[PDB]
């Protein structure tokens, strides 16, 4: 639940200042209709 | 005029020994473009590594130790070379031994070569270097207690790997005091290597809190110069990865009014730090996620959810769905959110590129679906009342269209809220 840090900062570096689905897996997958 | 310097310190003379080390000196603090390369092509280093021995003069020892300093602090090949000629040891003795003008020399010069790297780092507390550094730190000199911190920081600096703990640890009681010093470089450099070590295990981190750090830590983050604030406060973001206790003792510290105040900072990298340390505490247990609220972290924590740089936005919304997790347990959170207008900004975060996220901000909306859920069940009504603000904030278009997600999880959490709460 906690989370570290992505990187450690340090003072010498440290400056302040993606696919889609196939259609193999889109038919083979049940999409749930909202109503609207 | 260098050829013939190379033989003037080759001469057995002591009074000739000193005038060449004197002029190798001068010539490698030339400001501008140092001849480090030439000087050290002559073969002169490991000469100037003998002139630093307990069988030499107190002046000799001082010239010889500042030109490989001078040769120390330049390229990490430059380094390298004041290293291979076995320089440390001698740097490390020369604390014990010489006068303050030479202690101040290879503090500087040590500090240079532990920032090297993680290798050089190990090598110079291997030579037990960690037990004289701290003798310095009595010397009541401002310019050398301000070198001293420089050079410690950088034995602690470095994650893959972590330096050997049970060494870099015996610092804590000195730095604790030196988050204490009126000297702002000897402050902020104190605050990187507590930010080193306070990063690691809870057993590295358990530390800090009991040397009494993380009190003078929260004051620190009111300093006017970000150049303090900033590893403060990741000091203090390292401390609330611990656990619910360790947590409590920053909490109970004061730090939550510090960080509204950084959530208002002009950095943006200040505020992304914020955002990330306060979605470690909603992340925590239910009366720090109650304190969080209480410290009007929501408000300004929403704001930038809708309008600030899109890395503190993921920390914000970290920060506000780890909040809906308690929701399920006290209801009045969900609703205080909600009606601070996080509905809005949650579902608008749902087409950043970021998987990672996606599943947070959906987990956020359906704790927010969930009771409002059980909100209209249990006193019967016919509508589910955040279904309904997150509809006309075109948000279940948004959720929907998470079913074309290449993730699994996210297709099937999706799935599930279109189903449950938009049938």
């Amino acid at each position: 639940a906690k989370r570290v840090a992505d990187a450690q900062i340090q003072r010498e570096t440290y400056d302040s200042n993606t696919k889609v689905a196939s259609s193999a897996v889109m038919n083979r997958r049940k999409i749930a209709m909202p109503k609207r | 005029e260098l050829p013939q310097m190379t033989q003037q310190l080759n001469s057995d003379d002591m009074q000739e020994q000193l005038s060449a080390t004197v002029k190798f000196r001068q010539i490698l603090s030339r400001e501008h473009r140092p001849p480090i390369d030439v000087v050290i092509q002559a073969g002169v280093v490991p000469r100037l590594v003998e002139f630093m021995r307990e069988n030499q003069p107190e002046m000799l020892q001082l010239e010889a130790a500042w030109a490989l300093t001078n040769i120390a602090s330049g390229t990490s090949a430059q380094t390298k070379v004041v290293v291979d000629a076995d320089a440390v040891p001698l740097f490390i003795q020369l604390l014990y031994t010489g006068s303050v003008e030479v202690k101040e020399q290879a503090i500087w010069a040590l500090g240079n070569v532990a920032g090297d790297s993680t290798d050089y780092r190990d090598y110079v507390l291997q030579c037990n270097a960690m037990e004289p550094i701290l003798g310095l730190f009595n010397s009541n000199k401002p310019s050398l207690i301000r070198t001293a911190t420089w050079t410690l920081s950088n034995l602690c600096r470095g994650k893959k790997p972590q330096p050997d703990w049970s060494v870099v640890s015996q610092a804590l009681p000195t730095l604790a005091k030196l988050i204490y010093s009126m000297d702002t470089e000897t402050l902020v450099d104190a605050c990187w290597a507590i930010s080193y070590l306070s990063d690691g295990p809870q057993e590295a981190i358990q530390a800090v809190i009991d040397v009494r750090i993380p009190k003078r830590l929260v004051e620190l983050l009111s300093h006017e110069s970000t150049l303090v604030q900033t590893p403060a406060l990741r000091a203090v973001g390292n401390i609330v990865t611990g656990n619910d206790l360790q947590t409590q003792v920053v909490i109970n510290a004061g730090v939550l009014p510090a960080l509204r105040l950084l959530l208002s900072s002009p950095k943006e990298n200040i505020k992304k730090e914020a955002c990330w340390t306060i979605s470690n505490i909603t992340a925590g247990n239910t009366e720090q996620i109650q304190a969080v609220i209480d410290a009007n972290l929501i408000p300004p924590l929403v704001k930038l959810l809708e309008v600030a740089e899109d890395k503190t936005k993921k920390e914000a919304c970290w920060a506000i769905s780890n909040a809906s997790s308690g929701g399920l347990q006290r209801p009045d959170i969900i609703r205080y959110l909600v009606s601070q207008g996080c509905i809005k900004p949650l579902c608008d975060l749902l087409e950043i590129a970021d998987n990672r996220i996606i599943e947070v901000t959906l987990d956020a909306l359906e704790n927010i679906l969930k009771m409002g859920e059980a909100d209209k069940e249990a006193r019967g009504l016919n509508i589910n009342e955040n279904a309904d603000f997150i509809e006309k904030a075109g948000g279940m278009e948004k959720i929907f269209n998470c079913q074309q997600n290449e993730n699994d999880k996210i297709y099937e959490k999706a799935y599930k809220i279109i189903e449950t709460y938009f049938g």
